RNA sequence: CCGGGCACUCUAACGGGACUGCCCGCGAAAGCGGGAGGAAGGAGGGGACGACGUCUGGUCAGCAUGGCCCUUACGGCCUGGGCGACACACGUGCUACAAUGCCCACUACAAAGCGAUGCCACCCGGCAACGGGGAGCUAAUCGCAAAAAGGUGGGCCCAGUUCGGAUUGGGGUCUGCAACCCGACCCCAUGAAGCCGGAAUCGCUAGUAAUCGCGGAUCAGCCAUGCCGCGGUGAAUACG
């Protein structure tokens, strides 16, 4: 049960990031504190930080996980 | 010809008009047991006939809105008694002590502030 | 509250969604009375000084 | 067709203008229908009676408008004559249609 | 009488025995008696095999069913489980998913409440 | 009961309509 | 009621047998404020005992609450460290309350599916002088005699 | 619905009405017991109303405010995270463990409120949440709206179930820049604990308890089972 309906959202600032990064080649890490975005088929075998709102964690993204949102893999408490 | 009365009971109102005839009581263009008959009740709306013998003088026509229907039949109840004692003010002594002609003054007690439903407290535990 | 947050009155908010209440007499965040604009604590206040009109006791 | 819907919060200040506009009306047009008063529109407020719980004492106050009706039929020129700007009430509003 | 994988139920009606089926629930049966054209009140002894079959035919392939939903269920599971999925943490220590408050009450996802002291 | 949510009771104790309460 | 003797609640008479003891009786089978339910549940069971048995129900129902009546009963006073329990009689209003509060708490103790069935089978054992209601009355009558020794505290 | 009418119900303003005033008994009196008349009686029922003061009670985080600290910072902006964490413990509630019940169809009787970009009849699509279209209403005139228990008919037949709706997989609607942490709602599948609760303990004396729905405030949305109101059915018991 999870729901946008159509125009399924992805952040404006990672999307005209990466589409250029492409045309250049894979890349190394990159910058995001925007996990509100959904995943796209054109982030597969890229790497990016994700903030969990104190560190950038290294998340490899791979086609397994296209469906999902970022901070999906960048959890945010820590317990024990 | 006709004789009237009002009766009232919990917020509900039931208009009786007493014409003589066979005994058949229409309530709402409805049949007097269309509408009740389903609710045991219902034949204390008609109690005032049994105390002065009007079962078989009197046709009813009824208008009865407001309330639930078990309040209706409270209503009813009044205003056959009171178009009873318009009829006949010598039936005021007849009906008097059985207490038909007396409105119910109950009504549903208002909420408080601070209180469930308007006496039922919450419960606590000092531990 | 603190005259920083009184900035919903300049609000330009850039997304409607943070328009909020923020009670104008003393600049209350929480319960703000939306036909009135006043707070909880300022209704009262201005209820019982007479300066409401219509705003009587309530009582039945 | 002449309506006039009568508003206030002060029930007292309808009255002291409704009764007003029939005897200014009532000299000129025909039988006035009458002061026919329409229900009240209650609006309550229950609020905490301080700041910072004590959750269970709250007081409320409420805020009622009171309605009335009109209905001049057949009026002409001498129900209009005294219908201009002659009234006195202040908390009271009018509206007009036709 | 066997519909889906083995699945035997009798002696109630024809709609509710069906309930004791893994991936049939009412609104599943209620179909299945519509679309097959079936008494849902006829008692399960009382069935023919000719509607039985038809039964069979209906069930056994339109919807996944009780084996391979066990199978598919589970390996839903490890799939946001492998991947390094949140929703997938959770799975894995026991915890509720759809984003409940485990504070309290969170008997029914883990463990009947194993205390301690203070 | 009112617990249920695909069943009408259930339904109009969460003040919700669908399969198992319509409107009309 | 520590000021007023707090005087009885007089029922209506029943709608039916004019009789005050049924309506009464209606209401301790009443749960939730259904009064309608209770008295379908009451009169559906006045069919049962009525044809399964030649006789007046009316007749019956006043002759099972008879014979479920205690005459005597224990209560508890507060002496000398731990109370005890000391027998007294029973007020004839507090024989009403108990036999038929007794009557249809054992109706519910019964194994008979439908209510009206369980109502009419007790009411008919009672009546009889067995049935799960009279061995409360009986019991409760054996708690006196026993403490008969405490006699003496009456109050 | 029209013609038409204000009588009735109603609506909302002004009044009348109950005073131990009348009768019996007691009493020095105040008053107590009982009775008629009466819609109503000894404070008819329910509110608002809470004395001198107490607890160094509660709040400087609503506001106000004395003193004291902070001043590229205790202040100011943003994005992200947190206020939702979970090996446990208490409080308060909700839903239940069923046959006086659950489910389905049919059908009936409320009071009190809310609504101008809102309430949205009605038609079409969709199993549905809902979307398109679009009427009426500045609202005793239109809309929320269907009240539910109830009644009639039918299904389940005492079983972890046609009881119970937790958990979880999967598909989807809407609000919103945005639903991962973190929303509600819909549809499919899953169908847990739970068979009246140890010591202990809470509420209520009559339209009360119990039970059944309805609405509103804040709010785009909503974790409302909370809260504040509304009426429907309608008890048990009080020796003391
Ligand atoms: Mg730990
Ligand atoms: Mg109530
Ligand atoms: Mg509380
Ligand atoms: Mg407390
Ligand atoms: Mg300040
Ligand atoms: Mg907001
Ligand atoms: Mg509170
Ligand atoms: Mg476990
Ligand atoms: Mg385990
Ligand atoms: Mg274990
Ligand atoms: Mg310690
Ligand atoms: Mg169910
Ligand atoms: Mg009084
Ligand atoms: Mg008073
Ligand atoms: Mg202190
Ligand atoms: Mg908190
Ligand atoms: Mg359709
Ligand atoms: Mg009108
Ligand atoms: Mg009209
Ligand atoms: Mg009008
Ligand atoms: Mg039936
Ligand atoms: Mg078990
Ligand atoms: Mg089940
Ligand atoms: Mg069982
Ligand atoms: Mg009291
Ligand atoms: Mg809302
Ligand atoms: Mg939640
Ligand atoms: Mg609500
Ligand atoms: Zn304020």
């Amino acid at each position: 049960p999870r729901s946008l309906k159509k125009g399924v959202f992805v952040d404006d600032h990672l999307l005209e990031k990466v589409l250029e990064l492409n045309a250049k080649g894979e890349k190394r890490l990159i910058k995001t504190w925007s996990r509100r975005s959904t995943i796209v088929p054109e982030m597969v075998g890229h790497t990016i930080a994700v903030y969990n709102g104190k560190q950038h964690v290294p998340v490899y993204i791979t086609e397994n996980m296209v469906g999902h949102k970022l901070g999906e893999f960048a959890p945010t408490r820590t317990y024990r | 010809e006709q004789y009237y009365g009002t009766g009232r009971r919990k917020e509900a109102v039931a208009r009786v008009f007493l014409r003589p005839g066979n005994g058949k009581v229409t309530v709402n263009g409805q049949d007097f047991n269309e509408y009740f008959q389903g609710l045991v009740r219902a034949v204390a709306a008609l109690e005032p006939l049994r105390a002065v013998d009007a079962l078989g003088h009197f046709d009813a026509y009824i208008t009865v809105r407001g309330g639930g229907k078990s309040g209706q039949i409270d209503a009813i109840k009044l205003g056959i008694a009171r178009a009873l004692v318009q009829y006949n003010p010598d039936y005021r002594a007849k009906l008097k002590p059985l207490g038909f002609l007396t409105r119910d003054a109950r009504v549903v007690e208002r909420k408080k502030y601070g209180k469930h439903k308007a006496r039922r407290a919450p419960q606590y535990s000092k531990r | 509250a603190r005259k920083a947050l009184i900035e919903k009155a300049k609000r330009t908010p850039k997304f409607k969604v943070r328009a909020y209440t923020r009670c104008v007499r003393c600049g209350r965040a929480r319960s703000v009375y939306r036909f009135f604009g006043l707070c909880r604590i300022c209704l009262r206040e201005l209820a019982h000084k007479g300066q409401l009109p219509g705003v009587r006791k309530a009582s039945w | 067709k002449i309506r006039i819907k009568l508003r206030g919060f002060d029930h007292k200040t309808l009255d002291a203008s409704a009764q007003k506009i029939v005897e200014a009306a009532r000299r000129s047009g025909a039988q006035v229908s009458g002061p026919i008063p329409l229900p009240t529109r209650v609006r309550r407020f229950t609020v905490i009676r301080g700041p910072f719980k004590h959750k269970d004492s709250r007081e409320h106050f409420e805020l009622r408008t009171h309605n009335r009706l009109v209905d001049i039929i057949n009026p002409n020129r001498k129900t209009i004559e005294q219908l201009m700007t002659l009234d006195l009430p202040t908390g009271v509003e009018i509206e007009i249609k036709t | 009488a066997r519909i889906a994988g083995v699945e035997i139920p009798r002696n109630k009606r024809v709609d509710v025995a069906l309930t004791y089926i893994y991936g049939i629930g009412k609104a599943r049966a209620k179909e299945a008696l519509e679309k097959t054209g079936i008494n849902p009140a006829t008692r399960v002894k009382d069935l023919t095999e000719a509607e039985v079959v038809r039964l069979r035919e209906y069930v056994e392939n339109t919807w996944k069913l009780e084996g391979e939903l066990r199978a598919e269920v589970a390996a839903n599971i490890k799939r946001l489980m492998d991947i390094g999925c949140y929703r997938g943490l959770r799975h894995r220590r026991g915890l509720p998913v759809r984003g409940q408050r485990t504070r309290t009450n969170a008997r029914t996802r883990k463990g009947p409440r194993k205390t301690v002291a203070g | 009961g009112k617990g249920d949510r695909r069943t009408r009771r259930g339904k109009i104790w969460r003040g919700t309509y669908g399969k198992y309460r319509p409107r009309k | 009621a520590r000021r007023r003797r707090a005087e009885v609640r007089q029922l209506q008479p029943d709608l039916v047998y004019g009789d005050v003891l049924v309506t009464a009786f209606i209401n301790k089978i009443m749960r939730d404020g259904k009064k309608n339910l209770a008295a379908r549940i009451f009169y559906d069971a006045c069919k049962i005992i009525q044809e399964k048995t030649g006789q007046e129900p009316l007749k019956v129902f006043k002759q099972a609450v008879e014979n479920v009546k205690p005459r005597m009963e224990v209560r508890s006073r507060r002496v000398g460290g731990a109370n005890y329990q000391v027998p007294m009689e029973v007020s004839p209003r507090r024989q009403q309350s108990l036999a038929l509060r007794w009557l249809v708490q054992a109706a519910n103790q019964r194994p008979e599916r439908r209510a009206a069935v369980r109502i009419a089978h007790e009411l008919m054992d009672a009546a009889e002088g067995k049935g799960g209601a009279v061995k409360k009355k009986e019991d409760v009558e054996r708690m006196a005699e026993a403490n008969r020794a405490y006699a003496h505290y009456r109050w």
